[PDB]
DNA sequence: CACTATTTTCGGCTACTATAAATAAATGTTTTTTTCGCAATAGT
DNA sequence: ACTATTGCGAAAAAAACATTTATTTATAGTAGCCGAAAATAGTG
């Protein structure tokens, strides 16, 4: 169990799913800035890289 | 690539001076071109953001049409730049 | 092997800030402040 | 809803004050756009 599955289990497997699929999921709730003036403009996140 | 398609840029600059010779609002961003951003093409010198342009060069056709104003008048700039 | 066409290769040119130092009526804006309007909000 | 009390918001404006209008020298330095020419490479 310890040598292919260690000891600090908890703090790898939770930051590595924050940097692979979580990422993403930020950008995508927050995508598409807009302003009020100059309404035919717009900027957006595509995605995201680390 | 960058370089190469310099060239192109100025092309379309070329013709448009011999033709002068002779929700809603994303639809129309749509309709414009997508390109993609290549660090190299933008790129910027000393010549850029500045006063004047290239002036096109005279021809022997305007001469005449010069020199025939600049003997009936003294020297007018006003009325000229109208007929140009 | 040799013509024809082209992509360099090379100036050529034309402009173009500068500089000061006048003149000067605009001719811009800035900060600083003050004015004036509207909406902001909430109680009519 | 609508009217009044509120705060800020925007804009005047004030005073200053540097930023534009046309000259002339060049001189060296960029920088853009244009052939001018010259070699080179595809292809006949």
């Amino acid at each position: 169990f310890l040598k292919v599955k260690g000891l600090v289990k908890q703090h790898l497997d939770s930051f590595n799913y924050f940097v692979d699929t979580d990422l993403k999921k930020i950008i995508k709730a927050n995508q598409l800035i807009l302003s009020d003036v100059d309404p035919e403009f717009y900027l957006k996140y595509v995605d995201i890289r680390v | 690539m960058a370089k190469k398609a310099k060239l192109e840029k100025r092309r379309h600059l070329r013709e448009l001076r011999m033709r002068a010779r002779q929700k809603n609002a994303s639809i129309e961003n749509e309709y414009k071109e997508k390109v993609d951003e290549n660090p190299f093409a933008n790129l910027y010198n000393y010549g850029s953001y500045g006063r004047g342009s290239y002036t096109d060069p005279w021809t022997v056709e305007e001469m005449i049409k010069f020199y025939k104003a600049l003997s009936m008048w003294g020297t007018d700039f006003n009325l000229i730049s109208q007929l140009y």
